[PDB]
């Protein structure tokens, strides 16, 4: 995040010193500055690359989910927690193949009367369970479930500045995996064709769990909706192994492509 | 003393026994880019006393229905001799300049010119499409322009003329004269003075730009008390002006630029 090198005056040259002259099959990069190849004067650099910075890169809430409930099973909605439902988020992750940050959601809830003249009801109260791989899943807007003695829940009011929760680096792994080439079985040889077959490029079935979130007041025969977006934001982050970004459109969870295969226009060789 | 000067640049040299001292506009005088305030990277040209030298454009005739002249910086300098070329052949340029408006009488004439330099003289049109003057009339070279006592509006949609249209009394952009005098000037009353001289140094938001895009300062005179003499209701007196760029640097050579004109 810091300062960039001043230009040094450079004058001509006439030497056994060729820095113009390289061979990229070594795989390196021409380390080269203005300097090197043309006179140039003394300019003291005052910009710097504090913007660039992995963290200033993704310190902004991207959308990754709109929950839907109709207040009138749509009384409770379960979303499964990822940031592949979106796209924008997604690339710039994928920019690396490996992460470690923390998280910061915040929760924008809007809700409207379906209909332009009938029905009423009283301001609405939210609740938005987390329910880590393993605990047991609402079958009701209204079952044990909601007790969330352990899980934890955030009750939002309607109308209310946006929820907000920071959640920490909770991976299994000493880093986050943006891809994982390999399987989570591996079949043996005899068993069954239905045997030890599992998705390529998958880990666990339910990586991180899901989201349960419904309306707590009492449901009126009035027709409502409710959309809860969620904006997730990396915080403290690192990364490591970079990679091209995607060029083509995404194609589901993978690194499936299928549509827009011809990204490139077309140009003359020698048109400007 | 106040009155008589000598000013040298390169191979030119002009003197004057009638002058009301020198304006340095803004108190300050041109310089070159320091390295702390320098942006393009590489080897400037200063070609020094080949292009910092006075320059004589074309010579104007004050009369009594002269409602004033204006040119553009550096543009009136575009087709003198090797700072024309150094301007044509840069990407980038910069320079100031010593701007000496001449204009000699006698003790029998009166009237008085308000000569007024003006950074980013950005002049009225004269079509209801805004900002529709056209580059080369945006641009006349030496010969510079003119104000004029009304505005008078093109209405031709065939052949718009995409044209200025400054008149005099709203100093060409919407404002009063009588206000100008806020900018850097000097009023040569023809019993007074023969001359007037600025000195102007490189003003603009960037350390260089482009000198074919833009023009940093703009010279407006203007006749605050017309001409008269004797009992000649016929009176001509010529107004000649000399400019020399001062500190002059351009960065990024190429191929000419030959633009495109009338
Ligand atoms: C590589 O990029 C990644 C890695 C992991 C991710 O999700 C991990 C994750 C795990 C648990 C929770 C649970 O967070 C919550 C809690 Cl406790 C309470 C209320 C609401 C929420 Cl929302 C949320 C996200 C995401 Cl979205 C992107």
């Amino acid at each position: 995040a810091n300062n960039l090198p001043d230009t040094q005056s450079s004058g001509p040259a006439h030497s056994k010193e060729t820095p113009a002259l390289t061979a990229v099959e070594t795989g390196a990069t021409n380390p080269l500055v203005p300097s090197d190849t043309v006179q140039t004067r003394h300019v003291i650099q005052k910009r710097t690359r504090s913007e660039s910075t992995v963290e200033s890169f993704f310190a902004r809430g991207a959308c990754v989910a709109i929950i839907e409930v109709d207040n009138d099973s749509k009384l409770f909605s379960v979303w499964k927690i990822t940031y592949k439902d979106t796209v924008q988020l997604r690339r710039k992750l994928e920019f690396f193949t490996y992460s470690r940050f923390d998280m910061e959601f915040t929760f924008v809830v809007t809700s409207n009367y379906t209909d332009a003249n009938n029905g009423h009801a009283l301001n609405q109260v939210y609740q938005i369970m987390y329910i880590p791989p393993g605990a047991p899943i609402p079958g009701k807007w209204n079952d044990y479930t909601w007790q969330t003695s352990s899980n934890p829940s955030v009750f939002y009011t309607y109308g209310a500045p946006p929820a907000r929760i920071s959640v920490p680096y909770v991976g299994i792994a000493n880093a986050y995996s943006h891809f994982y080439d390999g399987f989570a079985k591996v079949p043996l040889a005899g068993q069954a064709s239905t045997e030890g077959d599992s998705l390529y490029g998958a880990a666990s079935l339910n990586d991180f769990g899901s989201l349960a979130v419904r309306v707590v007041n009492d449901h009126n025969p009035t027709k409502l909706t409710s959309k809860i977006r969620v904006y997730m934001k990396p915080k403290h982050v690192r990364v490591w192994c970079p990679r091209p970004p995607r060029a083509v459109p995404y194609y589901g969870p993978g690194v499936d492509y299928k549509d827009g295969l011809a990204p490139l226009p077309g140009k003359g060789l020698t048109t400007y | 003393s106040v009155r008589v000067m000598q000013l040298t640049l390169g191979n030119s040299t002009i003197t004057t026994q009638e002058a009301a001292n020198s304006v340095v506009a803004y108190g300050r005088w041109p310089e070159y880019i320091k390295d702390s305030e320098a942006n393009p990277v590489d080897q400037p040209t200063e070609p020094d006393v080949a292009a910092c030298r006075f320059y004589t454009l074309d010579t104007v005739t004050w009369r009594k229905e002269s409602r004033g002249w204006w040119w553009k910086l550096p543009d009136a300098l575009k087709d003198m001799g090797l700072f024309g070329q150094n301007m044509f052949y840069h990407y980038l340029g910069r320079a100031g300049y010593t701007v000496h408006v001449q204009c000699n009488a006698s003790k029998f004439h009166q009237g008085a010119l308000g000569v007024f330099a003006v950074p980013e003289m950005c002049l009225a049109g004269d079509s209801t499409t805004h900002m529709f003057t056209k580059y080369e009339n945006a641009n006349p070279g030496e010969k510079g322009g003119e104000f004029k006592g009304s505005f008078t509006l093109d209405t031709n949609a065939t052949n718009p003329a995409r044209n200025f249209c400054p008149v005099d009394y709203l100093f060409g952009s919407g404002v009063l004269a009588g206000n100008a005098f806020v900018y850097p000037h000097q009023i040569i009353n023809l019993r007074t003075n023969n001359c007037a001289t600025l000195v102007l140094p490189y003003v603009n938001s960037l350390s260089i730009d482009s000198m074919t895009k833009h023009n940093n300062w703009g010279i407006a005179i203007l006749p605050l008390a017309p001409l008269d003499f004797a009992t000649e209701s016929s009176t001509e007196i010529p107004i000649t002006l000399t400019i020399a760029p001062m500190c002059c640097e351009f960065n990024g050579l190429r191929n000419i630029t030959v633009p495109r004109t009338q």
